[PDB]
């Protein structure tokens, strides 16, 4: 399926969720998502502009992070996933970007699941 | 705060259009030229390098052990260093890619010339200095075209990137706009002239009724 959550803003995201209402991690995964792939996305504006580049080392791994979750994560077929395994493995994805760099998300969190 | 207005506006955003697509389709061919000839220097560029790099050194590595006392001698019955202040003759050239200057390494050095010394090494050495001279002028042209092609590739990239995204939508939005304003105008229209209408027949409607 082509979801594109960037032009897309919903009217709840931590009504309805929270800690053992879905899963600890869901309201905490929530806004890390969003901030990541834009960071993205971002870059391949700026690389034509100037160069055929426009990235360092630490822009690099926020690069593959908007292939990482291309078309291993956004498309799936129309195979059924858990509340489970979609944010499980979310956090596999997101071993690609420096934990030191993460602000959206709290560090409590990020010794539950790395 | 600022706000596009229909009327005036119109036939400008029309011929916006005629301006842009036919401007951008030639663009694209000016720089295309220009990189099919590239390719032609930067590989004939070498051809000197690998026959000159090695006859130069031949000597000169061969000269360390006996020279560092006979350096004196070699640089005396040589030809005099070349100027610090442009030894090399540089040449200025407006071109496409914005104006890059270019040069051509060439300047005096002597050859088969110094007298006394070592038999073989010291003439052989000074002969060397040419094939430094003559190779450099093949790297003296393409690292200066490099830089000319650099402004060519980026300004190209950016107005293929740029016009898909803010301009061409955007001039394509703005025609939109102005024609479902005036198109809306006129629904103001026909109601009006609806209970126009309406007077005009409820008159003659007061000759034969009430």
């Amino acid at each position: 399926p082509p979801i594109d959550p960037l032009p897309s803003l919903s009217r709840l995201m931590n009504n309805g969720v929270g800690k053992g209402k879905t899963r600890e991690d869901h309201k905490q995964v929530s806004d890390q998502l969003y901030s990541a792939y834009a960071n993205g996305v971002d870059i391949r504006k700026l690389v034509a502009i100037i160069g055929e580049d426009a990235l360092t080392e630490n822009d690099r791994r926020y690069l593959q992070f908007a292939d990482a979750f291309e078309r291993f994560f956004i498309n799936q077929g129309q195979q059924n996933r858990s509340i489970e395994e979609s944010l499980q493995i979310a956090w596999a994805l997101l071993s690609m970007l420096p934990q030191g760099e993460l602000k959206r998300i709290s560090k409590d969190h990020i010794g539950k699941y790395y | 705060s600022q706000v596009s207005p229909t009327r005036m506006n119109l036939l400008q955003r029309r011929g916006q259009l005629r301006l842009a697509q036919k401007g951008v389709d030639l663009l694209k061919k000016k720089r295309d030229a220009l990189v099919a000839e590239f390719f032609g220097l930067v590989r004939e560029a070498m051809e000197a390098r690998k026959a000159l790099d090695q006859a130069a050194k031949e000597a000169y590595a061969a000269l360390l052990l006996a020279q560092a006392f006979d350096g004196p001698e070699v640089v005396a019955g040589a030809a005099l260093g070349v100027p610090p202040l442009e030894g090399v003759e540089a040449e200025v050239e407006n071109v496409w890619g914005s104006k890059v200057p270019r040069l051509k390494a060439t300047f005096p050095d002597g050859a088969l010339l110094s007298p006394v010394g070592t038999p073989a090494y010291t003439l052989e050495a000074s002969r060397a200095f040419r094939r430094y001279a003559e190779a450099l002028i093949r790297v003296a042209n393409t690292e200066t075209r490099l830089k000319k092609i650099g402004e060519e590739i980026k300004k190209t990239t950016r107005r293929v990137n740029a016009l898909e995204q803010v301009v061409i939508p955007g001039i394509r939005a703005q025609i939109r706009f102005i024609q479902q304003v005036l198109e809306q105008r006129e629904r103001e229209d026909t109601f009006r002239l609806k209970r126009i209408k309406g007077k005009i027949e409820a008159r003659e409607a007061e000759e034969e009724g009430g």
